């Protein structure tokens, strides 16, 4: 009866992709040919940020476009004033092995997580003066590899364990677990309206989850090998994948299938992270070979790099209003480019 | 048969994305590229923003 | 008129192309070595900045030497006091800034052999201060004869190999040079007593490599200089007109310049991981 | 100066925290750090005891006036490609290997050679290629019993050498050792321990003290 | 929660010296710049001292430079100003005032509850309240109105404004922090704007309890200066 139940899953899935084949009349490339190349992009560093000891493995920008948190296998979880270069906090972690980071959009809390499989919760604002352990979330049995703020009591968290989870943190229960992955979910994006995310793992695919129902609507497999980051479009209607096999991945939502593959012939490193500009026309991706390029999203067309870091790029960021991008990599230094 | 119940779950799950409606490919690259034309001017990364309204100078 | 007779007391009034040749190669092979340590980032760190320093003094010591080949023999008479003391204080000041980065090299070698510690650092401080004696002192050496402890208007006391320095001034640096390969000497050795005792304590090589590196800079510097120091402590035994190898004093100094120049050899041949990025 | 009043405190607190950072970093960067693996049932649990005697669980002790820090990942379970690079850089790694199981199977497959292949994985992963091994023949006793009654040709159809405690063990100690590509940039210590012993803390002292010998000459330039 | 309390005050022959002691619970005295402020028996606020946190920089107002020493004990948790030549002015009530610079954060938080001294028997940003007092009914709207010889508004976009309430019988209440930002726990009723040197507070639907004075704060230049106060009473 299982092998009922196996020829049935693989009809479904034949299914599946006949109905994607059916729409897709014309490519990306081709809607996107006649218009205009974006150019050369020359992106300069405006800002260095020192006092890392080791190698940064996330970072999170925040609402105000100012400041920003970042998370280093040092111990040390500093908020900076990207501005002045000034380092507002410096919050010492219970466990040194963090390996992403979260800003709230209120700018009230902070997270972070790592192979300790707890995500932290520490309030900034607080009477006293510190930064306090609000709340420490534990149930994953692997290690967080994100977490997102939907606001300030509700957080979805990715682990090691194949599985997602959104809690309610002043509980600091799971409201509810999100399975389905076959493989380590790396990172998670959260839609602009916070109701629905995408998930990328091992398993070498992306998952769309909603928010109230626990369920996952759509699953795209187009990469090779593990998937390191996602990001939504600007719009939410599309999304980005960066993956081991040096491609870069943009999927759509409602078509269903992939749109847009971003990659090169001497580009054989994998992708660390990806984001969009505030337009959404520029696709910037961290790579392994110590540089971070930007694409162009509509023609695929590499319109840059930032080369800049003297180790792995492991953590890429942009502002609410696009002003400007930050990297974080494993030299212990983050920069500010415009 | 904890095999048949994981393989009935998938089927299930199978059969809900396979009930969706997609819309061509031509028409959300349009709705993308559309998107990306509308907030082309709002985008200071697309267009090195002058040097007097920016943080970082 | 005081070049003149101040060669003629000492008696000495009156093969260079190779040895500019050989300079020429310094040259090359200190680029070279600075341009290894300028492309490498993970070179960015103390010991290599003072290998860069060592090499900086070593292409220094050559095109002071070219500079001092080029303007001796019979132009050695066109020159007035004035430059005469410059081209000899040059020298003098590669010379001994060579030797003190030698000096420097081996006190941060000490010093991180004897901290023994997990992750150097970059300790910026110490790196400067040393850096600055090792250039200040040799200036400050070389300049003594120019700021009148010289030989003018003291005839009956002046040297034979550089017949307007003041015997006593020749005394002074031959005893800075005692005291500083003694201490560079001392330091070395001290490395290795440190390194053999160590590695003896505990129980389950590296000293017999530590060894023999030791033993060939230590070797290698000596050989090199040993001539020259001779030469120096023999003039001032000597009166004018009395010793004649003080007049082919052209050698000893080429042996001191190789030494300046095979410094490099040393310490890329023996550090596997510069020749691992020299050869890329 | 542009800055104002409050500019001016803001920027004198940043330097405050940056003097905190370098304290908090020269006080970590004196403390060694081991990461602790093996296979299950393996003696980790008996390692990290001795050590007390004298997610990811992180152990404290002293010895001689060096601090050490070993990092259990152990009930990790995921992918050690998505997080071992976490662990780059390193003192040592202490891998625990039960001389015992050469006759055990978990699969139908001897323990001992995932204990091989497991080892094979992470001397020669491209994140440890200088990172020095300390690897522990746990269980002596239960071996030098088992092997009187149970020919180590189960284990090594290719072992032609007597049933006694000397010759089997050191060819086990030879076999995990050939493992090593990396005879150059790496060098492993083997150190034969029990339940019962007490020198443990001491070898890893020795296994470490030479490390640093070897790093502080690297980073002279001497060797 | 966190609380200031301040000792060593009492009556003092002109001339001679004094200790005056804040002892600091709650919060984390450490991360803390800590100001010394005065207030007359009749008259309004003065600042008189101001050290950082860590004793980098240590500040006094010129009227007290030299007689007066500021210090403090991080581990013991306490401030300490060694008073030397009193002279007759300097019979007030003297206040202890927390203050955290940081980007966003909201300077003169808390104060102290004060301690009595009782002496026996230009260049300087002038603060302008015009109005000394002004009558008020419960439920209505008010506003007092501020003024400044210099411009408050600096080249960073802050303009380093505060607006200070103290209750009879208590001490002073942060309401407004750079001329714009409520401060926590402070009723959504009252509002700050203004620009340049005219600032202005408006409350709206007064209640009971907004009866007092309110001063006028600049933290331009650093040689802080308050306002007159303009005094808040009913019909
Ligand atoms: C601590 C350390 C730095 C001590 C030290 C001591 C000695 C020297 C040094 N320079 C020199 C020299 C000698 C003769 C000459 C000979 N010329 C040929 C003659 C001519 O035709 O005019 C002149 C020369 F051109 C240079 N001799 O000793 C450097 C460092």
């Amino acid at each position: 009866e299982l092998d009922q139940l196996r020829q049935e899953a693989e009809q479904l899935k034949n299914q599946i992709r006949d109905a994607r084949k059916a729409c897709a009349d014309a490519t990306l490339s081709q809607i996107t040919n006649n218009i205009d190349p974006v150019g050369r992009i020359q992106m300069r560093t405006r800002r260095t940020l020192r006092g890392h000891l080791a190698k940064i493995y996330a970072m999170h920008w925040g609402t105000d476009s100012r400041l920003l948190v970042s998370a280093s296998q040092d111990g040390k979880l500093i908020i900076w004033d990207s501005y002045t270069t000034n380092k507002v906090h410096a919050i010492p972690l219970r466990s040194s092995w963090v390996m992403t980071c979260a800003y709230a959009p209120s700018g009230n809390y902070v997270a972070c997580g790592g192979l300790d499989n707890i995500c932290s919760i520490y309030n900034l604002k607080t009477r006293e003066g510190n930064v306090r352990v609000s709340r420490e979330l534990a149930g994953h049995t692997g290690y967080l590899s994100c977490c997102r703020f939907l606001d300030d009591n509700q957080i979805v968290t990715s682990s090691g364990d194949t599985t997602c989870a959104l809690w309610d943190i002043e509980t600091g229960q799971q409201t509810t677990t999100f399975t389905g992955h076959t493989g380590d979910v790396m990172s998670l994006s959260l839609a602009p309206d916070t109701r629905l995310f995408v998930s990328g793992a091992c398993d070498a695919s992306a998952k769309l989850w909603d928010v109230r129902e626990g369920m996952c609507r759509q699953t795209f497999t187009g990469h090779e090998s593990d998937i390191n980051a996602i990001c939504f479009f600007p719009n939410g209607n599309a999304f980005a994948t960066g993956s081991d096999d040096a491609t870069c991945r943009l999927f759509d939502l409602r078509a269903d299938q992939e749109l847009m593959t971003y990659s090169h012939d001497n580009i054989i490193c994998g992708i660390t992270s990806v984001s969009f500009s505030k337009s959404g026309r520029l696709l910037l991706a961290g790579y392994d070979d110590f540089n971070c390029n930007v694409w162009d999203a509509l023609k695929a067309d590499r319109a840059g790099v930032l080369a800049g870091h003297d180790n792995r790029v492991s953590c890429l960021g942009v502002t609410d209003d696009g002003m400007a991008v930050a990297t974080g990599s494993w030299d212990s230094f983050l920069k500010i480019w415009n | 048969t904890a095999s048949i119940a994981q393989a009935r779950k998938l089927v299930e799950q199978l059969k809900m994305e396979a009930n969706i409606d997609r819309i061509k490919v031509s028409k959300a690259a349009a709705d993308l590229m559309a998107y990306c034309e509308a907030h082309a001017k709002e985008d200071p990364l697309l267009t090195p923003v002058p040097a007097s309204e920016n943080p970082f100078r | 008129d005081i070049i003149v007779r101040h060669y003629n007391y000492t008696g000495k009034l009156n093969t260079s192309v190779v040895f500019i040749l050989i300079c020429c190669f310094i040259i090359l092979e200190n680029i070279f070595v600075l341009l290894t340590i300028w492309k490498t980032k993970k070179f960015h760190r103390p010991m290599y900045y003072f290998i860069g320093n060592l090499a900086l003094s070593d292409l220094l010591a050559g095109v002071a030497y070219t500079a001092n080949l080029l303007l001796s023999g019979a132009t050695t008479y066109k020159l007035t006091p004035a430059q005469w003391f410059l081209r000899e204080g040059s020298m003098f000041v590669a010379l001994s800034a060579s030797v003190f980065s030698l000096l420097a090299i081996a006190i941060e070698r000490y010093i991180t052999m004897l901290k023994m510690k997990l992750h150097n650092g970059s300790n910026n401080f110490r790196l400067f201060l040393l850096i600055s004696a090792c250039w200040v002192i040799s200036l400050i050496l070389g300049g003594l004869p120019i700021m009148g402890w010289n030989c003018i208007s003291a005839l009956s006391s002046c040297s034979t190999v550089l017949p307007l320095y003041h015997k006593h001034y020749i005394l002074f640096c031959t005893t800075v040079f005692t005291l500083l390969l003694l201490s560079i000497v001392i330091l070395y050795c001290r490395i290795y007593s440190l390194v053999r005792t160590r590695s003896r304590r505990l129980t389950f090589e590296k000293s017999l490599a530590l060894l023999k590196t030791v033993i060939i800079v230590l070797s290698v510097f000596i050989a090199c200089w040993a001539p020259l120091f001779i030469l120096l402590l023999l003039d001032v035994g000597c009166k004018v007109k009395t010793c004649d190898i003080l007049f082919r004093a052209e050698y000893f100094l080429v042996l001191a310049v190789l030494n300046s120049g095979t410094n490099p050899i040393i310490y890329t041949l023996t550090n596997k991981e510069m020749r691992r990025a020299f050869i890329r | 100066c542009t800055l104002s009043a409050e500019d001016k405190a803001a920027v004198e607190r940043s330097k405050m925290i940056d003097r905190n950072l370098r304290e908090d970093g020269e006080k970590a960067a004196r403390e060694v750090k081991l990461l602790l693996l093996g296979a299950g049932e393996s003696g980790k649990s008996t390692i990290v005891k001795q050590m007390k005697i004298i997610g990811i669980v992180e152990t404290h002790f002293t010895f001689k006036d060096l601090h050490f820090k070993m990092f259990d990942v152990g009930g990790q379970r995921s992918e050690r490609k998505k997080w071992i690079h976490c662990f780059e850089g390193v003192t040592a790694i202490i891998f625990c290997v039960a001389l015992s199981d050469y006759d055990l199977v978990l699969e139908e497959m001897n323990r001992m050679h995932e204990s091989m292949k497991l080892f094979d994985s992470i001397c020669n992963n491209k994140w440890f290629t200088d990172t020095s091994i300390i690897l522990f023949l746990n269980k002596k006793d239960l071996f030098e019993e088992k092997i009187k009654k149970s020919p180590l040709t189960i284990c090594y159809p290719e072992y032609a050498g007597s049933n006694t405690y000397e010759e089997a063990a050191a060819y086990i100690q030879c076999q995990f050792e050939d493992l090593n590509k990396r005879k150059d940039t790496k060098e492993i210590y083997t150190h034969f321990t029990c339940a019962t012993d007490t020198k443990n803390v001491q070898f890893v002292f020795d296994a470490v003290t030479d490390v640093i010998i070897k790093n502080n000459l690297k980073d002279c330039g001497l060797f | 929660d966190v609380q200031l309390v301040e000792s060593g005050g009492g009556l003092v022959q002109p001339g001679g010296s004094r200790k005056l002691s804040c002892s600091a619970s709650g919060f984390a005295f450490s991360s803390f710049g800590m100001h010394w402020v005065r207030q007359a028996p009749e008259k309004g606020l003065e600042w008189v001292a101001y050290i950082s946190s860590g004793s980098g920089t240590i500040y006094y107002a010129d009227t007290v430079k030299g007689r007066f020493t500021i210090s403090r004990d991080d581990p013991k948790n306490t401030l300490f100003l060694q008073m030397t030549s009193l002279r007759s002015e300097d019979t007030a009530m003297y206040y202890c005032v927390r203050s955290i610079y940081y980007y966003g954060s909201s300077p003169f938080d808390f104060w102290g509850q004060g301690t009595t001294l009782t002496v026996s028997s230009g260049s300087d940003i002038v603060m302008t309240q015009a109005t000394s007092s002004v009558p008020v009914t419960p439920g209505e709207s008010v506003s007092i109105s501020c003024r400044s010889s210099k411009s408050l508004l600096h080249s960073n976009g802050n303009t380093y404004l505060y607006w200070f309430l103290q209750r009879p019988g208590q001490s002073p209440q942060l309401l407004i922090y750079r001329m714009s930002n409520l401060a926590s726990g402070v009723p959504d009723r009252f509002s700050g704007s203004g620009s340049g040197t005219a600032f202005t507070l408006t409350i709206s639907r007064l209640e009971a309890e907004d009866v007092g004075v309110y001063y006028c704060m600049q933290h331009l230049e650093y040689p802080l200066t308050f306002g007159a106060g303009t005094k808040l009473e009913l019909k």
